[PDB]
């Protein structure tokens, strides 16, 4: 009864049903973007970008172009280089 | 060993428990073993008799299930658990002529008649064929 | 959040109507009005009258308005 | 080692590499130094 | 004296450690991901099946990749010259000194081994007093629970 | 071919605090690594069902030759390494089906027919056609079934295939539906669910072949065929 | 800031006609207005949700449909709104649907 | 049924405008004045740059325009359509066939194109 | 052979030569539907030619479901215009038709088991996978879909010449395999 022939995982059909519903993440304007870039640097002064692209729900190509225009990378040696939304 | 360390050691072993949110724990219930068997190049099972390994140079070894308890945890006050019965996990080998080996409770004449001495007192593995004694 | 979010927008319009031409210096409440910033915190203002609009090397203050700094950059 | 002096690597990264090129150095003419880590032949033997 | 069953439990508490280890390790990259993980892939039963095959196949005693601090000749190949080197080979006793040092009070016949051990039987050369078989109707305890 | 530092024995070995100044260095090529990770995959699925070393060695071999010729570098390397063990067990004359190799493995039925046909491209080799009694031997001894039982699915899925009862029907459909007209013709009787969970078959699929072959069930059967039910008692469904 | 779905209604014109009368008198400022617009969607949604518990059905053909920024569109003719209570016909509709 | 579906509506319209109407400092008289207006109102072309050789190939622009015919807003679970048909797993939501409201919690329909 | 294959499904590609704005389509065009999230095109559908077209910002447009070379070109322009009609400039610049399907039946069952014996260079048949036989041409680039129950689908096709020509060159084929 172990390893029954089976056509897909149960696990992997969930997870390929979850990701199909939400659908990939859709390149909002820049304006929209940048007024939810701006708003998430208030709850915090440094953002990672992994996590960053969370709270933007955006495209990792397109949040680090509009990013790379405003945003600078900080090198700090303790972790890693990380991005400031500090446009200065 | 077969009866009580390997339950044991299994009994013993802390449920794993996964958090990274949904939380995951695996508990091992119970250990069942087999009769000592070999799959046929078609995967077709078949008892595996010693002199067989003997010549065909198999591992005398009997295939290993685990009774494991699957719950999950969703944070949302909702607990799914589901045993996965008989999980295989591995095969030990067997010591001849021991409660688990096929020729245990066989008479004289019925080891005769799978080409094996009865005089023969076992207490050995077959390894690759290879008649393993394991000295105290 | 609050009290650093702001001022970004301002900076931004504010290089955006700097690559318009418009080299006129701008007020503070007047750049406001067009960032849709009119809720502004008291407090945001003053910080940005004492802190973000002269510490910054591209905001020049000219007759107390401030404008950009194009002699710094190479034109 | 010589590819990190030409790419101008750390100092303590070179001098790590210099460690292993010593230890290597060394354990191939003698792998029984006292005190020290055997070199060890992929599968627990040590070499000679 | 450890018998195969305290020997084969010694090798099965480290193989099913690495066994939770690994299912630990398979569900952590699931569940990292956000998916659910299927049990039966988890588990890698090569770990116990090949690790008590390679123990009992090679008599190197404990893990191939620690052979080092490894246990040597545990397993032997079961002697068939005659029916009694066959028996003997299934009641030989392995002294804990090893055999390259050389020590004459562990090889000595000591008075304790009346009625457990044999006092004749014992090889001659570099093992004389080391590897000894049991007496007649010697018996080992199996061991069990003091509760 | 390379060389790993052994542990640490005396105070010279380890560093001012404790850690051994002399540690091990992952030196090994990713095209290497990689490979070595298929291999051990590959090992890890044969074993989930018991697998001969032949097989895993003309797998790994495939898997090498596939990893070379780089025509499936875009697809993951699970995905290759179980269609190549599926192609392996083709080659070798003992055939998985997909959902049986799917089972050991955490790579979908779909994406290993996917890779299984592109790995028949680059290598510019081919797979004989699978046949009923492909399956069997396997099919009927996970069900328990004595060796009469089935050497009459094996005969009843050969000669309907011949007879030309079930066209365009997947052998496995054929075999398992074989496999439950032999089970219910004798003592040992297996419902249409347990041949479909060994046989990766639904149970509809099942009763469909079997529907087509149902009518001619007294030919389909050998001669010699001790009927502990009658073929014409046989279930009608 | 909301949803938004229901203004376009016979209760939503009703309330956005009501404010307008207030707001041509000054008695409340226009500020205001769009707040009790507001809170009236939050309720109306919140309403529908729970205290409605039945279920119909209908039929008919499609002739133009639409979808942008998750709204449909659709509009159907000669649609027959079919009830288990009763039967309703109509010759077109139109379904906006939003998520 | 549907009007006091409608009166319960109000005493939650009112009940949630509260808390905002004494956040802006505005009287509360204002909102029994809201409820009473409120009520009153309800009860060989080689070169083929050039598209003008056809005309004539749409349909009237006015449909969305009037908007006066029957309107149905609606929140969608799931709306599938294969080749010909569409399905509509319409949630819970509003309709206004020939001026009277309709309300129902599960829809389903089904349209051809 | 007395069998032309019929066409069932053209695809044919269309550059208007003007980046075009999807979300203002949506709202205007009358059956355009865009889901950013789902898709980055714009997907509409014409009743009368009946054809299904998709609409890119970069302004090339992939119109397909048209039965016929004349059918794609003529819903490819009537698209370009309801684009054009909503105030862009679209144009009609290298159109060119990209797939064609057909399907047709022999009209006798056919053995797919002896057929890829035969033709295991060019025949792939997995009934695990498809019941169908996958049968690559190489002299025309076209995969026909081989049935037992005799339907054959051709796919791949830039031109009809291909549907045919392919056709006439695997009936003689299946002719030796008929059932």
């Amino acid at each position: 009864t172990n390893y029954k022939p089976v056509a897909n995982h149960q696990y992997n059909i969930e997870y390929e049903r979850k990701k199909k519903e939400d659908g990939k993440r859709a390149r909002a304007d820049k304006q929209h973007v940048l007024d939810m870039l701006f708003s998430a640097f208030e709850k915090h002064q440094y953002y990672n970008l992994k996590d960053l692209v969370d709270i933007t729900k955006q495209p990792v190509v397109y949040l680090k172009e509009i990013l790379k225009e405003i945003g600078v990378q900080n090198v700090k040696g303790i972790h890693k280089n990380t991005w400031e939304l500090k446009p200065e | 060993f077969i009866q009580m360390s390997v339950q044991r050691i299994v009994e013993d072993a802390p449920p794993i428990d996964l958090q990274a949110p949904p939380r995951y724990l695996l508990k091992f219930e119970q250990i069942y073993l087999s009769k000592p068997t070999h799959w046929e190049r078609d995967g077709a099972p078949s008892p595996m008799m010693p002199n067989e390994a003997r010549l065909r140079n198999l591992t005398y070894s009997a295939p290993l299930y685990v009774d494991i308890t699957k719950t999950v945890i969703k944070e949302g006050e909702e607990q799914l658990q589901t045993q996965h019965q008989k999980t295989f996990i591995g095969k030990i080998p067997i010591m001849l002529r021991s409660t688990y080996c096929l020729l245990n409770g066989l008479t004289d004449r019925d080891l005769c008649e799978l080409n094996e001495c009865p005089l023969d007192p076992g207490g050995y593995f077959i390894i690759n064929g290879s008649e393993k004694v394991l000295i105290a | 959040g609050y009290k650093f979010g702001v001022l970004a927008k301002i900076v931004n319009y504010m290089k955006t109507r700097h690559q318009r031409g418009d080299t006129h210096p701008l007020t503070l409440d007047e750049i406001l009005d067009e960032t849709q910033h009119l809720d502004i915190g008291l407090k945001q203002k003053q910080w940005l009258m004492t802190e973000a609009l002269v510490n910054n090397p591209k905001i020049e203050v000219i007759d107390g308005k401030y404008a950009f700094k194009p002699k710094y950059n190479v034109r | 080692l010589r590819r990190n002096e030409q790419n101008g690597a750390a100092a303590h990264v070179i001098a790590e590499d210099v460690k292993l090129l010593q230890f290597h150095v060394a354990t191939m003419v003698d792998n029984e130094l006292p005190g020290l880590p055997r070199a060890m032949q992929k599968s627990g033997r040590p070499l000679k | 004296l450890d018998l195969a069953g305290p020997l084969l439990a010694f090798l099965f508490r480290g193989m099913f450690k690495n066994l939770l280890k690994e299912v630990r390790i398979y569900a952590q990259k699931f569940i990292d991901r956000g998916k659910d993980f299927n049990l039966e892939l988890a588990i890698k039963t090569r770990i116990i099946s090949d690790g008590l095959k390679y123990s009992l196949a090679t008599g190197n005693w404990g893990d191939q990749k620690k052979a080092h601090q490894a246990r040597a000749g545990v397993s032997q190949v079961l002697n068939r010259l005659t029916f009694a080197s066959t028996l003997s080979h299934l009641r030989r006793l392995n002294s804990p000194i090893g055999r390259d040092g050389k020590l004459a009070k562990p090889r000595q016949l000591h008075n304790t081994l009346w009625g457990m051990v044999c006092p004749a039987e014992t090889p001659e050369g570099h093992a004389v007093g080391l590897v000894k078989n049991l007496a007649l109707m010697a018996y080992i305890s199996v061991g069990s629970q003091p509760s | 071919l390379s060389t790993m530092i052994g542990k640490g024995t005396g105070a010279a070995s380890f560093d001012e605090f404790g850690n051994s100044k002399y540690q091990n260095r992952r030196t090994m090529s990713s095209s290497d690594r990689a490979m070595m990770n298929a291999f051990k995959e590959i090992t890890t699925m044969a074993d989930r069902i018991n697998l001969p070393r032949n097989i895993v060695d003309r797998t790994n071999n495939l898997f090498k030759q596939v990893y070379e010729q780089k025509s499936l570098k875009g697809r993951a390397n699970d995905a290759i390494a179980s269609a190549c063990l599926y192609i392996a067990c083709r080659q070798e004359g003992v055939p998985r089906t997909f959902k049986e190799i799917c089972a050991v493995s955490r790579i979908s039925k779909k994406e290993i027919g996917r890779c299984f046909k592109l790995i028949l491209k680059a290598l510019e080799t081919s797979v004989d056609l699978i046949t009923t009694g492909d399956f069997m031997s396997r099919f009927c001894s996970n069900l328990c079934l004595p060796k009469q039982v089935q050497m009459a699915a094996t005969h009843i899925a050969r000669k309907a295939v011949e007879l030309d009862l079930v066209p365009g029907r997947s052998p496995i459909s054929v075999a398992a539906a074989a496999i439950y007209m032999a089970s219910q013709a004798s003592a040992e009787k297996r419902t249409q669910k347990e041949i479909g969970d060994i046989a990766g078959v639904a149970d509809v699929t099942i009763r469909q072949s079997y529907r087509l072959i149902y009518p001619r069930a007294p030919d389909l059967f050998p001669t010699d065929f001790k009927f502990d039910t009658p073929v014409d008692k046989l279930p009608q469904l | 800031m909301a949803y938004q779905l229901y203004r376009n209604t016979t209760l939503g014109n009703s309330l956005q006609e009501s404010l307008d009368e207030l707001i041509q008198s000054q008695q409340i400022t226009p500020q205001l207005a769009l707040q009790v617009l507001l809170q009236f969607d939050k309720a109306i949604n919140a309403a529908l949700a729970q205290r409605v518990r039945n279920r119909v059905n209908f039929r008919g053909s499609l002739n133009t449909y639409r979808f942008c920024d998750n709204v449909w569109t659709f509009v159907l003719n000669d649609v027959e709104f079919r009830e288990v209570t009763e039967l309703i016909k109509v010759d077109k509709v139109k379904i906006v649907a939003c998520d | 049924t549907v009007p006091k579906l409608y009166r319960s509506v109000i005493e939650d319209v009112i009940n949630d405008v509260r808390d905002i109407f004494l956040d802006d400092g505005v009287d509360e008289q204002v909102l029994m004045e809201l409820k009473t207006l409120w009520e009153n109102k309800l009860m060989g072309q080689v070169e083929e740059e050039p598209l003008n050789s056809e005309d004539d190939v749409s349909d009237e622009e006015g449909q969305e325009l009037f908007d006066t015919e029957n309107v149905v807003v609606c929140q969608y679970d799931k709306i599938h359509r294969s080749k010909n048909k569409w399905k509509f797993h319409l949630k819970d939501g509003i309709m206004n066939l020939n001026g009277r409201d309709y309300i129902f919690s599960k829809a389903i329909g089904d349209a051809e194109w | 052979s007395g069998i032309v294959p019929q066409l069932q499904n053209i695809v044919s590609t269309v550059n208007l030569g003007c980046k075009l704005d999807l979300k203002t389509i949506a709202l205007r065009a009358r059956n355009a539907e865009y889901n950013p999230k789902r898709f980055a095109a714009v997907i509409m559908r014409i009743r009368e030619p009946r054809t299904t077209a998709l609409i890119f910002s970069s302004g090339k447009m992939v119109c397909t479901g048209a039965k016929s070379e004349e059918q794609s070109r003529l819903a490819a322009r009537k698209y370009a215009r309801v684009v054009q009609k909503l105030g862009f400039p679209a144009k009609f610049l290298d159109f060119k038709i990209q797939n064609m399907v057909g399907s047709c039946d022999v009209k006798f069952p056919i053995r797919l088991e002896g057929l890829v014996l035969t033709h295991q260079q060019f025949s792939s048949y997995e009934p695990e996978l498809f019941p169908g036989l996958i049968y690559r041409m190489i002299k025309p680039r076209i995969v026909l879909l081989i049935f037992v129950s005799g339907k054959v689908v051709l796919t791949g096709a830039k031109v009809r010449a291909e549907i045919y020509e392919a056709f006439e060159n695997i009936y003689p084929i299946l002719k030796g395999f008929r059932k």
